[PDB]
DNA sequence: AGTGACATATATGTCTC
DNA sequence: GAGACATATATGTCACT
């Protein structure tokens, strides 16, 4: 996954 | 526990002045020399005993059991604070850093934690470790009967959330899919309610952002809205707005890819660019910041 | 019962017998089997084993009279506690009204400890001044006097300081001593994972900073902006940032006598509460700023 | 207490 | 996947001093 | 109170499908 949807 | 049990009752009892023999009256339902076994600590007494001694001293047999005994201690909790609240944005220092923690939590915790707790730090730990679909194990292999479940289920619990997160992990960048499956698991996502567990909505909301980066990456913008709606919910439902520049971000993605606007991509994108600032995160602004030039903006 | 609420809750979570016994050593399926289908009543040993696999306490599997508190009491309870009123009228009105629901609604099954935590809210909120609110003494005899003599602190420890703190603020003759005290107690306090006590614990930490304002003794001043950073850092709950920069606005106008520097602050408050969609915030942010010759 | 202190 | 058979462990009761 | 022996129940191992 991208970064922004890597929240943990 | 033995000698915990004892003890509440024999104080408890000689608070009251009431004597072991009147305590066990006839002897029907316990018998004097038992009662002195069970305050001792010779022996444990069993439901059906427990609860006549209750009767006897006017309590109920969770009084005499309330105390708070297998309590998760606070130092779980704390590092388990640290796992789930601090996004690491796929960094790599930070990914490996709760990868340290979590082997960190488990060596000391092992023996106490529940069987839900630990399997939040597993899924949470193949989510961390996760690098690529082809080099990381599907879904149905490491979670065969779990993920099966997952797949017909309506209310999602917390671990449930995260192997849909796992399994978000794998589908992307991928091609020949089950096409028929992801878009159901997408409407019972958007159905789940939003409470007050920050652990729940934290991982909610990862499913939510994990979808949105899927739907970009399939260039289908159908219900994208609606996904970015509900991610708002969790943001000021919970009033963690350390989570919403990654929004700021999907707003701009679908002004650039399906509205053709990018004058208002980069407007957004510089919206996340203040909030990640003002959070003073560096990584997570340094990555905004090099999506936006990636994008051909700013 | 005691078997069926244990097979409940283990089909619940979608764990078998096996997962649950483990390797045997402290329970086997075939016990598992009999205590679920009410064959054998569990000893303690064993229902302990149960309770630690299922996440569950004993008094909860086992207590007849067990009451559970809906999800609905809590969800209300994060909106009294969560969304700051800064002292508007408006807001404050609307979480008064909120207490008066949550008490028709769920007081009958809430224990003392949470019918107290929504008393000391309610006087809280509904206060007005220190003359006309009632005193801490009046209602909170020994909840007060035994925080004199605590030094570790609650929740509702801190919302009794809290209601302290606002009669504290007007009066001019005040026991300078027993403030003393106090500030270095929540100074000592530990930071937990729940965010109730962190809120509380800034509220205190934000109140004793306004008092050190009031009565312009900024010494040990940093201390306290440090620990209400360390909440929010601990907390990542940045909804309460901007009144942290607020602090540092008035530590350098004030303090410092630094206007430069004191009105960045106040900028950075201004950003902060705008980011966040809190016009009720950003208004009196600017407001202050005005006030204060900036 | 200013607005500020009240986080509540 | 639940059974039943049978031994063992433990609590409990009934003496005994 | 405490030790001795008997009993009821819980639990474990085996065996079977």
């Amino acid at each position: 996954l991208p970064y922004f949807a890597g929240c943990l | 526990l033995k000698d915990s049990i004892g003890l509440r009752i024999k104080t408890e009892r000689e608070r009251q002045q009431m004597s072991r023999e009147v305590l066990c009256l006839d002897g029907a339902e316990l018998t004097v020399r038992q009662l002195i076994r069970i305050e001792k600590g010779e022996s444990l007494p069993s439901l059906d005993r427990l609860s006549y001694i209750a009767k006897r001293l006017g309590k109920s047999m969770t009084e005499l059991l309330d105390q708070d005994n297998i309590t998760i201690p606070d130092e779980y909790y704390e590092m388990k604070n640290r796992l789930i609240k601090f996004p690491t944005y796929r960094n790599p220092d930070r990914i490996k850093s709760k990868l340290t923690l979590i082997e960190e939590v488990y060596e000391k915790f092992f023996d106490i934690l529940p069987e839900e707790e630990l399997l939040t730090l597993d899924i949470l730990e193949n989510i961390l470790s996760f690098t690529s679909w082809e080099e990381s194990p599907k879904v149905e292999e490491i979670y065969e009967d779990l993920f099966e479940q997952v797949k017909r289920k309506r209310k999602f619990s917390t671990n449930d959330l995260l192997v849909i997160d796992y399994y978000f992990f794998h589908l992307y960048g991928r091609k020949q899919y089950d096409k028929k499956l992801f878009e159901r698991i997408i409407k019972r996502v958007l159905n789940q309610e939003i409470w007050t567990d920050d652990v729940y909505n934290i991982v909610l909301f990862n499913d939510l952002m994990a979808i949105a980066a899927l739907k970009i990456f399939h260039n289908s913008f159908s219900d994208f809205l609606t996904v970015v709606d509900k991610a708002l919910a969790v943001i000021e439902k919970s009033q963690l707005y350390s989570y919403k520049p990654s929004v700021f971000v999907l707003k701009a993605k679908y002004e650039l890819l399906h509205k053709e606007n990018k004058k208002e991509a980069a407007e957004n994108y510089d919206k996340a660019i203040v909030f990640a600032s003002v959070l003073e995160d560096s990584v997570l602004e340094e990555s905004i910041k090099a999506g936006k030039l990636a994008d051909g903006l700013g």
